DNA sequence: TTTTTTTTTTTTTT
């Protein structure tokens, strides 16, 4: 009996979800490993771009025998185009990698060394991004009605963290409304 | 006697397996030299992904307790700060266990002289002295190879005379003043350097490790600045700001002071609880009090501004502070305060000199928490040891600040107490040595800590003797609260006024042994450190008569 | 001002950039508080000195000329945080506190004027809310030019430029925005630095979210700024404008109130209830000083929790919690005891009067000699409402409102019909009577009654009445006499209580938070049979004191005495944090007043 | 300036000897002792300590105080104090 | 450009 949470996923868990996504790395090394869901690989070329799953890269980065590439979406000049799109579109949430907030904390915890100037930059840009996005959320919350919801582009962290409030509430809405008849 | 790369790459061979391992550190003990060294070492093991148990031993006998207690399939071993004098092969015994023996043991320390069993007869060790003391030390070379394997009547007293020559030679070694030499941290730093790794952390841990002892001599620590400052020049965090940045944010050299708790405490009390100010300027005296206020009368500084928090003193008073000092402090003999040493920066959380960051580490040692009561107690000390382990970790800066204020608590006890003993005039000059004793007062449990009396009598030897001409004399202090009269007692040695002609080699390590070789009733070597023992009041007074004669030094 | 605008940019920088690893604390704090409608932020000056020293060096220099600027940016910060554009958004408040360095009040003169001073003192009396301008606009009496003034802080008369003259402008009152201002009258701490003299009171002023933050008569800390204004040479009145204010520990309390929650309390308060010694360990909280007198020692506790207070319709309501008598020979420790008791109370007033120190024991309404018109001046009993009543010298209390004590203890009120005002105002205050009995031990061979003034009725008015008799007796002394020299130096008994802290005993600044805690939960109540037990116990208490009075002895008992012992039950029960009360539970409350029944028998 | 302090080591003696100073304070009349009366003795000694500027109380510093308290009480007793002398002797 | 104010409450006292 899980007790907690229970319907919603723990952020602690959802991170375990996203940790299963593919990304590119820059190996130090030149058995098999066999594993299960891995496929690849034969001894993987050092100092070259290669696709793997995140968590393995996390661990070998912990041995520093690999280096994780910054996602091509994650950059200062890019965040600018997206957040600007965000200000000029008061209703739509624009477009995101969707595992991103988790990715942010994940990489900054360890992968911090691989980026060029994420420090004192992106954490602010994404704090603000999450900000204007958060007010776009909260302001979208007055249209809340049964039964229709367009959250469109919203991140799983973003969503799940607030899941209980719309879910639980909306039931109290729909139930009573159709109950009228 | 081996370069680090060999023993390290060899401990690798015995290193990874599951379940682990089998090898473990013995943190030894409460002395700080291990703490940084262990931590970097910890990180090392954590960097090579290797499971290790972590043991914070306290008692000397407690080592026997632990080695005999649980070690089973352990294929290799680490130890610190111990066995630089007494051999474990005798202490543990051991005995052969399966050439290429089933178990390796590592041991680290700067204390001298090494045991005769330490460089030669390699069984448990794997002697770590490299590359500090070669020396030679060609005396142990003859302590075995002349000793081993050792007309027939006249060559009998001849062989025994040459052996008596080796006996009288080797007798002088192993009978000699015990001293510290080099912070093991820099050994493991040049070790990590041999492997090629240098982390700004690890150099700062080196700083704290080296700096750990700076109240005690240097002596190589004087030349350690180059062994460190150059590495500080080996680290170029950036060409330029890059303000601040909120992260890295790394150390630099600056005007440090022997004056105490500068950054986080009032400038007044900074001069006031500080050791160097104490004896030189006579702090227990009201004379030197007013006289100190003369210093601000030359510093253009308000008594209020002395009561001020360091954070709020005017930027003017900050920039001109050192120059002011240069225009004044040279008057009373205070020119040796100023030091160019190292300061870590968390920036937004503040900046802290190494020298400062040391003290709060030493705070968590005594505070911040029938013979079984004191074992439970020592156990509490070892318990609060760990809070200092995490107090090394930057991740929580908050818990550190506890011990930081606690330093003001400690010193507020100490400073007050020392003076309390000064106007009492508890000093007995004796002949060979100055000595005192503490029967009672406030917070004697706080005086149970070896270090509280260490800091205490450190402060009090600096105090009692600047010099304070002439002929600096070694010291001993004692105290009791509970346990029926354990009377914690420690040996102590004079610090020169920054101008050290000789190493000076404490003789009480041997002498207390001569009393433990003497009637030795109630005497307890349960302590790791020869400088200090438990003693019963009943036999301590005759322990004092037996301490008078024979005077060894 | 573009210099000030560079400073504006400097603070916007200060907020957006700053990090404690990794969230930007003030930045979070903003969007946190904007939905609180706090519209204010509390900033550590140390995160500031940690961010850039420069801006403080100039901030510490003429903060008055900057503090509003500091706000004009952060009020803009919300603009870039609260919402996106392309309302109405109120001009922010800022409250800054810092560890700083404490300064004593008596030494405050000139010098530091127009700077920051951290300091404590204590507030005496709260001024009424006084609202002040925020925005105002004006049409001209003659040219009808429409002016707009943003009135900012921190006088300044209205500008006259578009006969037109001299200054033809009157406020547009309809469209204007506003804020409250408190006008704190606060006093230096009782301890320092009176020297020989009287405590000073220096006047300061709250505004906006700072207002009503602090109770009259509670220990507090204000930072603020030392400044002056004329207020009819040049002889201008000294004062301090207020930013930011922080309560001295806690004080929080008011109103309804606070926890908040820091969960470990519930558990730690429940474990207390699971500790069988808790009642008695509270008893061991009360006097580190006093060894012995365990009876009255158990008697103090049950008052502070509050007892049964039940309001049942109609307007009939019975008091809590009760009254207690410390009357006995000097050497009772009862004044030393009381000086524990008041420090225990979350909110109370210590009265040795007469009334304390200068207080009319009851509120005495006194005309403002300026602009006439009587206004109620407050009273010790009044200010102590929902808190402890401390009384010494009760032999000497004011006789006229002695009756207002004879009343307020019971009806939980004081009626003032005097002058204009008829309002019956609340004193729910619970009295503890510490007075010294007439002639000491001499009323013992006499009639013990009429000891208190000329009537026995005061006893009825009180509840737990206790006569403390110390004979010079052996060995009960030699152990407390042994306790003595330990108590003094070196606090050899005050160390011995710190291992009982780790072993058992309460910290007692905790005890405040405990009694604050369980007085805010609803009133405890007994099951029926302990009550019927109060009936067969008391039918014999009353029977016993008619039969005791078979000697025609004058006296003592009432039907408010039984009920008095009732409230002690819900007291001792409110210890338990239990809606019910067990039979024996009540029973030691019985044995607890039982000594007072023999006080009737002696 | 000077702030005197006794040590508990020799000062239990005044708990036992106060027991001596009160057990027979029963013997004749009452009181005019209190537990405050006991409290005050240390207050008497500390003063002499302040005169000696010893900064903490010597044993003799008590002997002053104690000896004061003795006859402070003793001739304050009535002619029955003829007996009350012979008891407080050991408190000399 | 300035205007205009003695009872009631409490107190300490022979
Ligand atoms: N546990 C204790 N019992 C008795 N006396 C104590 C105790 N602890 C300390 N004392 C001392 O004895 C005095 C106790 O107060 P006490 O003599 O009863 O005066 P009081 O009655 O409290 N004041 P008052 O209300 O005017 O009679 C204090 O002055 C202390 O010095």
């Amino acid at each position: 009996l899980p007790a907690h949470l229970q319907q919603t996923f723990s952020p602690e868990e959802i991170q375990f979800i996203v940790e299963n996504e593919p990304i590119k790395i820059f190996p130090r090394i030149t058995w098999q490993l066999i594993t299960t869901d891995d496929k690849a690989l034969n001894n993987m070329v050092a100092m070259r771009s290669t696709e793997v799953v995140l968590w393995i890269a996390l661990l070998l980065k912990q041995q520093s025998k690999c280096s994780i590439v910054a996602p091509q979406w994650l950059t200062t000049k890019e965040l600018d185009r997206k957040i600007q799109y965000e200000k000029t579109h008061p209703d739509r949430f624009s477009e995101l990698p969707w595992n991103w907030l988790v990715l942010a904390r994940i990489l900054f915890n360890k992968a911090k060394d691989d980026f060029h100037d994420p420090i004192h930059e992106l954490r602010g840009k994404i704090q603000d991004l999450r900000e204007i996005r958060q007010i776009k959320v909260l302001k979208g919350l007055k249209y809340l009605n049964e039964s229709h919801l367009q959250l469109d582009n919203l991140s799983l962290l973003e969503i799940n963290e607030l899941r209980p409030f719309i879910t639980e509430i909306m039931d109290k809405l729909r139930e009573i409304h159709t109950a009228s008849l | 006697i081996s370069q680090f790369s060999e023993a390290y790459n060899k401990i690798l061979r015995n290193s990874s397996s599951h379940s682990s391992c089998q090898l473990v550190i013995f943190v030894s003990c409460l002395n700080i030299d291990a703490l940084c060294a262990t931590k970097m070492l910890s990180l090392l093991f954590k960097k090579q992904l290797v499971q290790s148990q972590i043991v914070p031993i306290f008692g000397y006998s407690e080592l026997r307790r632990h080695y005999s207690q649980l070690d089973d399939n352990i294929n290799s071993l680490l130890l610190v700060g111990f066995g630089g004098v007494i051999d474990l092969e005798a202490f543990l015994e051991i005995d052969p266990q399966e050439q290429s023996f089933r178990r390796d043991i590592y041991v680290l320390d700067a204390h001298r002289p090494w045991n005769l069993d330490n460089i030669f007869g390699s069984q448990i060790i794997q002697c770590f002295d490299d590359g500090t003391v070669d020396d030679t030390l060609g005396e142990q070379k003859e302590a075995y190879y002349k000793l081993l394997e050792l007309n027939d009547l006249s060559k009998r007293k001849q062989r025994k005379k040459q052996i008596h020559e080796y006996e009288g030679v080797l007798e002088e070694y192993y009978s000699q003043g015990t001293t510290v030499v080099n912070s093991i941290s820099a050994q493991i730093y040049s070790l990590l350097s041999a492997i090629g790794e240098t982390n700004l952390s690890n150099l700062w841990l080196n700083i704290l490790g080296t700096t750990s002892l700076d109240i005690a001599y240097a002596q190589v620590y004087n030349r350690l600045y180059p062994l460190l400052q150059d590495e500080v020049k080996r680290l170029t965090p950036s060409s330029r700001n890059s303000v601040k940045t909120p992260d890295t944010l790394t150390l630099n050299i600056q005007p440090d002071y022997y004056l105490f708790l500068l950054r986080h405490s009032s400038l007044y009390d900074s001069f006031y609880y500080s050791n160097y100010v104490n004896a030189k300027l006579s702090l227990w005296n009201e004379n030197g009090k007013k006289r100190l206020h003369k210093m601000f009368a030359r510093m253009g500084i308000p008594l209020s501004t002395a009561q001020e928090t360091w954070l709020y003193m005017d930027h003017s008073i900050k920039r001109e502070l050192g120059i002011i000092f240069d225009k004044n402090l040279d008057r009373y003999g205070l020119q040796d305060i100023i030091r160019d040493g190292f300061v870590r920066t968390l920036g937004y959380r503040g900046s802290i000199s190494a020298s400062e960051f040391v003290e709060a580490l030493t705070a968590l040692l005594e505070v911040g928490n029938s013979a079984q009561k004191l074992t439970n107690l020592r156990k509490r000390w070892v318990s609060n040891f760990w809070l200092s382990w995490d107090a090394l970790d930057d991740r929580k800066v908050e818990l550190l600040n506890r011990g930081i204020q606690l330093a003001q608590d400690l010193q507020r006890a100490i400073f007050n107490t020392g003076v309390a003993i000064l106007e009492k005039k508890l000093i007995k000059h004796l002949r060979i040595y100055r000595l005192c004793v503490l029967q009672d007062g406030p917070d004697l449990d706080l005086y149970r800590n070896p270090l509280t009396l260490l800091r205490l009598g450190n402060w009090l030897i600096e105090c009692c003797a600047e010099s304070e001409d002439k002929q600096l004399l070694p010291m001993v202090l004692a105290s009791i609260d509970e346990n029926t009269d354990t009377y914690l007692v420690a040996g102590l040695t004079p610090r020169y006024p920054r101008g050290t002609k000789k190493p000076i080699l404490n003789n009480f390590s041997m002498a207390f042994q001569q009393i433990t070789a003497e009637t030795d009733a109630k005497v307890r070597i349960d302590n790791f450190e020869s400088s200090i023992i438990e003693i019963r009041r009943e036999d301590l007074s005759p322990f004092l008569e037996k301490l008078t004669l024979s005077g060894l030094l | 001002d573009d210099d000030n605008t560079e400073i504006i940019k400097s603070f916007k920088n200060f907020i957006l950039e700053f990090r404690l690893d990794s969230q930007f604390i003030y930045r979070d704090q903003l969007r946190n508080n904007i939905l609180v409608k706090n519209y204010s932020l509390t900033v550590n000056m140390e995160h500031l000195i940690g961010y850039n020293e420069d801006i403080y060096k100039k901030l510490s220099d003429e903060p008055s000329d900057i503090i509003p600027l500091f706000e004009t940016a952060i009020t803009q910060v919300a603009k870039r945080i609260s919402i996106l554009s392309r309302n109405s958004l109120p001009t922010f408040q800022l409250i800054l506190n810092s560890n700083a360095n404490q300064i004593p009040l008596r030494d405050l003169d000139s010098e530091h004027v127009s700077k920051i001073v951290r300091l404590s003192g204590i507030i005496i009396s709260t001024s009424v809310l006084s609202s002040r301008a925020t925005y105002l606009s004006i049409m001209c009496r003659n040219c009808r030019h429409t002016t707009s003034i943003t009135i900012n802080n921190f006088t300044v008369s209205l500008p006259r430029s578009c006969n037109c003259g001299p200054d033809p402008y009157i406020i547009i009152h309809e469209s204007s925005k506003f804020i409250d201002q408190q006008f704190l009258k606060l006093q230096e701490i009782p301890e320092l630095v009176p020297v020989g003299e009287m405590p000073r009171n220096l006047t300061m002023t709250c505004d906006r979210y700072l207002t009503n933050k602090v109770i009259p008569g509670t220990r507090v800390t204000i930072v603020g700024i030392y400044s002056i204004y004329n207020s009819k040479v040049a002889i201008r009145t000294p004062y301090i404008k207020i930013l930011g204010i922080q309560s001295d520990v806690e004080t929080s309390s008011i109103w309804n109130s606070v926890t908040m929650f820091t969960e470990e309390e519930e558990e730690e308060f429940l474990q207390l209830s699971r500790n069988p010694k808790l009642y008695e360990i509270l008893t061991n909280s009360i006097a580190p000083s006093i060894f012995g007198n365990e009876d009255i020692k158990k008697a103090i506790v049950c008052l502070l929790m509050g007892g049964s207070k039940k309001i049942l319709p109609d307007g009939m309501r019975l008091r809590g919690d009760i009254n207690v008598l410390l009357l006995g020979d000097p050497g009772t420790a009862k004044s030393q005891l009381l000086k524990f008791v008041e420090k225990v109370s979350p909110i109370a007033v210590y009265t040795s009067g007469k009334g304390s120190s200068a207080a009319g024991l009851t509120a005495s309404v006194q005309r403002d000699p300026m602009t006439r018109e009587f206004y109620l001046e407050g009273g010790a009993m009044v200010l102590a409402d929902g808190g402890v009543v401390c009384i010494d010298e009760f032999d000497k209390m004011r006789d006229e409102d002695r009756v207002a004590i004879h009343e307020a203890m019971e009806q939980q009120t004081i009626s003032i019909a005097k002058a204009g005002i008829t309002t019956v105002l609340n004193s729910r205050t619970s009295v503890l009577a510490a007075a010294n009995p007439i002639y000491g031990r001499y009323d013992d061979l006499k009639s013990p009654g009429d000891n208190i003034d000329f009537q026995t009725t005061i006893l009825s008015r009180f509840d737990m009445i206790f006569i403390v008799k110390d004979d010079h007796n052996e060995e009960r002394d030699i152990s407390i006499a042994n306790h003595v020299i330990n108590i003094h130096t070196g606090n050899a008994n005050a160390m011995q209580n710190q291992q009982e802290e780790n072993g058992s005993e309460i910290s007692i600044e905790k005890m405040k938070r405990y009694i604050t805690y369980c007085r805010l939960k609803c009133a405890p109540r007994l099951s029926p049979q302990a009550a019927e037990k109060l009936s067969s116990n008391f039918v014999t208490i009353r029977k016993q004191l008619l039969i005791n009075e078979l000697e025609s002895t004058e006296r003592p008992i009432t039907i408010r005495q039984l009920e008095a012992i009732i409230r002690i039950t819900e007291s001792l029960a409110k210890l338990e944090l239990s809606p019910i009360a067990q039979e024996r539970h009540v029973d030691e409350a019985i044995r607890l007043f039982q000594a007072s029944t023999m006080d009737a028998a002696s | 300036k000077i702030y005197p302090k006794l040590h508990q080591m020799d000062m239990d003696k005044v708990s036992r000897v106060y027991a001596d100073l009160r057990r027979e304070s029963i013997s004749t009349g009452s009181f005019p002792i209190t537990v405050r009366h006991l409290e005050s003795i240390l207050r008497i000694a500390e003063s002499f300590a302040k005169m000696r500027l010893s900064e903490f109380v010597s044993s003799y510093d008590l002997d002053r105080a104690i000896k004061v308290v003795v006859d402070s009480f003793v001739d304050a007793q009535k002619v029955s104090v003829r007996r009350q002398l012979r008891r407080s002797f050991a408190i000399y």
